[PDB]
């Protein structure tokens, strides 16, 4: 078996910026990796398709996957509304790691999100399951639309998705 | 701080 790839197509205010393509470590994290696979597809019935990240603070990370509440409160996992934190086998090493956001020990559900940067202090709390594969550029595009408090000033969505292999 | 939490952000 390979490990599966989704791309995300983003969009600033409507207008596309390009696509982003990621590598799932479903031989390390397959739970962790799976849900986001669905998610990315839409299988379950919903998904990230037209969400977007709410939170962009330069030189850190860009956050989405808040299909729900869209502002950080909400989304939800394929195998319920959270799920357990799988493995902590792998680190933020540096920029393009994919990533679990979460509320705290086992609270795994949709949110994620995408580091610009080593990120070490978050080893061990949050789930590293992907990294970027390609489009690099078009993370490094989103980060200029982002701030220290991490709104954004123009609306970043994933304007679709899905998987590649 | 730095941190990616879901509902309360903090320092």
């Amino acid at each position: 078996m390979v490990n599966p790839t989704v791309f995300f197509d983003i969009a600033v205010d409507g207008e596309p910026l390009g696509r982003v393509s990621f590598e799932l470590f479903a031989d390390k994290v397959p739970k962790t990796a799976e849900n986001f696979r669905a998610l990315s597809t839409g299988e379950k019935g919903f998904g990230y398709k037209g969400s977007c990240f709410h939170r962009i603070i330069p030189g850190f990370m860009c956050q989405g996957g808040d299909f729900t509440r869209h502002n950080g409160t909400g989304g939800k996992s394929i195998y319920g509304e959270k799920f357990e934190d799988e493995n902590f086998i792998l680190k933020h090493t540096g920029p393009g790691i994919l990533s679990m956001a979460n509320a705290g020990p086992n609270t795994n559900g949709s949110q994620f999100f995408i580091c610009t940067a080593k990120t070490e202090w978050l080893d061990g709390k949050h789930v590293v399951f992907g990294k970027v594969k390609e489009g690099m550029n078009i993370v490094e595009a989103m980060e200029r639309f982002g701030s220290r408090n991490g709104k954004t000033s123009k609306k970043i969505t994933i304007a679709d998705c899905g998987q590649l292999e | 701080x730095l941190l990616v939490t879901a509902g309360l952000v903090l320092a």
